[PDB]
């Protein structure tokens, strides 16, 4: 039942800082880890156990281990959260600052210091008994981050085959470094096809655009996007951090959302929210959740083929608007004839120990969709990689260890990554057809 | 047994001892006049010194127990002009009425033992005065043949007298290019003979390397013999600081003696000290002791015309004075193990006799080197001294074949067999060092 | 079955650790550095017991039952001046023989043999001042040659002088030696007598000491005094079972009964959590650990005070004493978890043993995060690894015989041949000890009594 968070790269460190701050504000833990709730009443309806370890001091240490090749960002996160995280749960490889934005250097750093991370995760798991899986926070664009993520993914698949492993990965925006960044992505994406049990997708361009829309200043800071990701992660975990009757396990959410292990890449959406009036009813909330300008990923599709959709509405809601919006969405969203037109809604309770977010009494909603829009960004990334690879052989200059000893194996690994992502997108586009399940009908 | 007796032989040896006593009094805050000044002042008493070298009188006066022996009346007048003669007792200094020869042919002869009898009864009386002795200290030079001869003879006599205490003989070695006296090759060979007779530990030092250091590191246009004597005072003070002051790693002198000699026979270890830089350059640099160790391993900080990078590594001792951090010395030994430059012998390899002295190093104001709060002294065994001895032996064999001065020698009372045996002893020592380097 | 124990300080390290241990005991029992109990003698009820280690001449004064033995009078005078009236001046042995003439084990053995009458007279006089006596606790300081020789001499005297007393020993090994040959020879010569006569021996490798002193202390530079403080706190924690007697272990013989499986295996491996009575002990309330975490740390290699060399190590007698407010359910959980995480020899079904101690009513109470500490002692063969490299040194230097001109003086044999034979015999003895330890790592060891009856 307990879940461990993995913050890879500076992006991972930032989003972990933001998410742990958000959760400490929600569960009333604060930046000092001490219980902000009085000791007179012990009755609680939340569950800080899977995310926080409570000691004899009644201090909640975040169940997270930070892995990065850059010690400065981790030291800064520690400074802003002095007395919150455990110094023993910090891993910087003891190799100094980061160097090289290729997946080779990151994966080699992971392979070299794999023993320390294994000891750390074993100690963290042995602290309790009821463990369920890990949470990985990394950017596929970051070379060291993607290398560390792939290394830990391999370690956790060949070490814990019974623990479901989900990850959060943000694809970069339309920029210049993608010519190498995409490289790392597809390599990580390769492992994402092999060992990743679940994955939530993000596109940095759409994230920046939506932030500039919701934020007044168009000069969107990366910390603001990190705050957005912390909000979406706290929202998807609301059913876990605040279970009442129905949803008390991420396994159930991945059951109702992931139909098959080959399709475990979900696109999120969250609306409306601040980062002060209510003007979006639950019906409006859901029709906005359907709107492309509220999804955390670039849609770039006229009518995406939804396979399995599931949402959680936060706020006090009446089932009448729920049913009206469900009927309207069934009239709007198309499902394949071979799959089910399943739509599920979870009523997420609000935390009484959380400071009131701006726009009070404004009902909000999060939705996770499995459609052919994730494969559109995947095709964009794979096309960029194919162009920059078949057109220019420059990747044979930035490699480490086994990848630097010979570049032909690097070319073969990149070609195999291209082949496996091609097979994945082909399986996706075939699932869009009714003839996908023709072998039984 | 804690006391230490020092001997000053020859002109250069007397000057070196003068500089050593000057630096000694300067470190403990004592004026060169006496009474006091001042103390026996925190901690100039116990732990000794100043009572190991500075015998305390009934009134508190600290007299340094040194014997200045030289057959040159000029050096005696010189050491009498200084205030340390007033500090010394008149019986401590031994005046030489007439110089034996130029300079060794008669110094090591019967004319030497005529006064050696007097100096030995004086040493016996002094030992009756001050009981206890840790080691015999000697200061002389190979350039002054009288000093070398008298020092070698007195060392042999005292080793035959006690033989239970260690013998530390400081000998100044001439440069292989300049020969102020054409008699010096013969003298050096016959002195190697006397060391083969008795040698507990002998320190080799060349004036050429020291003058080069003063020209380069101390930025001195014309290095003076006074600066060389001051540097020798500094190095010997750093050596004796382990017994003078308190330290976490205090090492006995006999412990040094046994550590330097793992083999059946080892007599000649080379020395090196750091830092030796300019005053302004000392103000410009604030390095740790690790860089001081890295610089001491170089041939520049050896103060001798020998390259430790060329010769093979043997058992060595690293002394440190001033503020010392265990992490610093651990990083230093790590970098040393990472160097892998010199070849290590099979018995020693991970051998570095670590000594610590809490007292910060102190330098004289006349010296161009600014006083430092940290100092590292490396004393190691090397086979480059064998090469220097081989060059000196080539020159001595050429002179012996030319037999020009052998006539004057046999007129002085020398024999062909004596020089033949001294040459054989020198060749044997060279071959011994060659073999113990080859055993690595 | 409880008797009095006398402390034996041999060598400079021995005297320093004895000073630190007696200061720690004065801190625990409120005795201070003056020898007069800081508590008024009107309160007769005392849960502890200073009698096994403190002789009481006056009602407020408790003289530590210990003898100070060394060849360097400076450290003895320093400890006596710092502890004014605390120690007994008549129990300070220096022999007035001056400083040690080198770090040779032969020098210490000779200085102990020549002055054996005086030290034996002092020991007999101290035995006369007591009635119920059980044994001694000897501090070797085997890193020093004179100290190791003196310890071997005292062992060779007390083995046959008092065969009915259990003699425990404490050997402190250095991490790195400037001249590994001399220190290795001294340690081998002392270990010969340890195997022959010593009943119990606790090893102390200085590598883990330096590592821990660098980890838990703030200062990067490590001083020898606060490093000896670790060993002194260890000795106080182990003696707590008698000074503050529990309800399971109340005698040193009973403690060694579960720790000594046979007179051959008499070398133990220590471990201790982050201490609390040391100098820099303020960074202990931020750990937020439980008794189960304390047991884990006791089983962790980072808290072992000797070179672990954990390559599937075989345990023989795992025991622990836990001081503080301990809970039984946490103890049961920790035992369950450790029995699933500890390698045991299949020929013996005996598992690890847990003991619980009591905290002193006058010791400074710590916060609820490190209020409870614990000590662990495990019989492991990996201790011979600490000697293995040492023997390696022997095995790579004994072919030539360096430093032989220093072990020839003092001892009964001035010839090179006799010293060489004695060193070869000591090497054979330690080799046979290592063979016994590696045979105990197998099931055929116990099967030897099954194959023949
Ligand atoms: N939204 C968001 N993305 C970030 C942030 N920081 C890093 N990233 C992602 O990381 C990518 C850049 O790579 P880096 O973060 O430098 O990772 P790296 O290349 O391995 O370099 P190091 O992290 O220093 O090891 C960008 O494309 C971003 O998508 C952040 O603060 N917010
Ligand atoms: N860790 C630690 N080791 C010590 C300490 N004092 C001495 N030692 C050990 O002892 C060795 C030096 O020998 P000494 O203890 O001085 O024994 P000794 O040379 O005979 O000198 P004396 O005991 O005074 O007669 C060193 O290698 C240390 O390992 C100490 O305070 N702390």
């Amino acid at each position: 039942g307990e879940i461990i968070t993995l913050q890879a790269g500076q992006c991972g460190n930032h989003v972990g800082k933001f998410l742990w701050s958000q959760l400490a504000k929600e569960h009333a833990i604060g930046t000092d880890g001490l219980s902000q709730l009085p000791d007179s009443s012990t009755e609680r309806d939340d569950d800080t156990k899977p995310f926080f370890r409570e000691n004899s001091r009644n201090k909640f240490t975040p169940r997270a281990i930070m892995m990065d090749s850059e010690p400065s960002v981790i030291a800064d996160v520690e400074n802003t959260f002095r007395g919150f995280f455990d110094p023993r749960n910090t891993w910087v490889a003891s190799d100094g600052a980061s160097a090289g934005n290729s997946w080779a250097n990151g994966y080699d750093i992971g392979t070299r210091n794999q023993d320390d991370i294994l000891n750390k995760i074993d100690k963290e798991i042995d602290s309790t008994d009821n463990f369920e899986g890990f949470q990985l926070l990394h950017s596929v664009a970051g070379g060291t981050g993607s290398g560390l993520g792939s290394n830990l993914l391999e370690a956790l698949c060949d070490r814990y085959p019974k623990k479901i492993l989900t990850t959060y990965s943000v694809f970069p925006a339309r920029s210049s470094e993608v010519v190498v960044q995409s490289y790392n992505t597809i390599l990580a994406l390769r492992r994402l096809i092999e060992d990743s049990d679940a994955t939530v997708v993000f596109d940095n361009a759409s994230l920046l655009n939506i932030s500039g829309k919701v934020f007044r200043n168009p000069n969107i800071d990366l910390q603001h996007t990190n705050q957005l990701i912390s909000t979406i992660i706290s929202s998807v975990t609301n059913s876990i951090r605040f279970p009442s009757y129905m949803y008390s396990s991420m396994s159930s959410i991945y059951s109702t959302l992931i139909p098959s292990p080959e399709l475990h890449f979900l696109s999120p959406s969250f609306t409306p929210f601040t980062s002060a009036h209510k003007g979006h009813s639950s019906y409006d909330v859901m029709l906005d959740l359907l709107d492309p300008s509220n999804s955390l990923v670039s849609t770039a599709m006229n009518n995406p083929t939804y396979f399995n959709v599931y949402n959680t509405i936060i706020g006090n809601v009446e089932p009448r608007q729920i049913s009206r919006a469900m009927t309207k969405l069934q009239q709007r969203i198309k499902f394949p004839s071979w799959s089910s037109s399943a739509m599920h809604v979870n009523i997420g309770r609000r935390s009484p120990y959380l400071p009131l977010q701006p726009n009070e009494n404004e009902v909000s909603g999060m939705m996770l969709s499995n459609m052919s829009t994730v494969v559109n960004v995947f095709e964009n990334a794979c096309n960029t990689f194919d162009k920059v690879f078949a057109k220019g052989a420059f990747l044979n200059n930035y490699n480490v260890g086994d990848l630097f000893q010979s570049m032909q194996n690097v070319q073969d690994e990149f070609a195999e990554s291209r082949e496996v992502v091609q097979s994945l997108m082909e399986d996706y586009v075939a699932a869009e057809q009714d003839s996908y399940l023709d072998d039984v009908l | 047994m804690r006391e230490v007796i020092s001997i000053n032989v020859g002109q250069a040896g007397c000057q070196i001892g003068n500089a050593c006593w000057e630096l000694y009094s300067l470190e403990h805050g004592i004026k060169p006049d006496g009474h006091l000044e001042d103390g026996l002042s925190k901690p100039k008493g116990g732990e000794e010194g100043f009572s190991t070298f500075f015998h305390e009188t009934g009134y508190g006066k600290f007299v340094p127990r040194a014997i200045y022996v030289d057959l040159e009346p000029n050096v005696i007048d010189e050491v009498r002009n200084g205030p340390y003669k007033d500090l010394f007792h008149p019986e401590q200094l031994i005046s030489g009425k007439e110089d034996a020869a130029n300079n060794y042919a008669r110094g090591h002869y019967t004319v030497g033992r005529e006064i050696l009898g007097d100096v030995l009864d004086r040493i016996r009386k002094l030992a009756d005065q001050c009981d206890g002795l840790q080691g015999f200290l000697f200061t002389h030079s190979l350039g002054g043949g009288t000093g070398s001869g008298l020092g070698s003879l007195l060392l042999e006599e005292l080793s035959a007298e006690y033989g239970k205490k260690s013998k530390l003989e400081f000998a100044v070695y001439p440069a292989p290019q300049v020969s102020t006296s054409v008699v010096e090759p013969y003298n050096t060979v016959l002195t190697t003979h006397t060391t083969l007779e008795h040698a507990d530990c002998t320190f080799m030092v060349d004036n050429e390397a020291i003058y080069d250091m003063c020209k380069r590191n101390l930025d001195i246009p014309r290095p003076s013999f006074a600066n060389l004597n001051n540097l020798i005072a500094q190095v010997v003070s750093s050596v004796t600081a382990s017994l003078r002051f308190d330290g976490s790693l205090n090492v006995d002198l006999n412990e040094f003696q046994t550590n330097l000699v793992p083999y059946p026979r080892i007599h000649f270890p080379l020395v090196s000290y750091s830092p030796v830089l300019s005053k302004s350059k000392a103000f410009h640099e604030s390095n740790s002791v690790s860089e001081i160790t890295n610089a001491c391993f170089e041939p520049g900080n050896q103060m001798v015309k020998c390259d430790p990078r060329d010769g093979k590594y043997m058992a060595t001792c690293l002394l440190y004075r001033g503020d010392v951090v265990t992490r610093d010395v651990q990083r230093a030994v790590e970098q040393v193990k990472n160097k892998k430059t010199v070849q290590l012998v099979d018995w020693c390899p991970t051998g570095f006799k670590i000594g610590i002295c809490y007292e910060p190093p102190t330098a004289t104001p006349n010296s161009q080197l600014a006083t430092v709060d940290r100092a590292v002294c490396m004393l190691s065994n090397t086979t480059s001294i064998a090469e220097a001895w081989k060059r000196i032996d080539r020159k001595f064999d050429l002179m012996y074949a030319k037999r020009a001065f052998v006539h004057w020698y046999v007129g002085e009372g020398m024999e062909e067999g004596e020089f033949t045996e001294a040459r054989e002893d020198l060749a044997a020592l060279e071959r011994d060092y060659i073999e113990v380097g080859a055993d690595s």
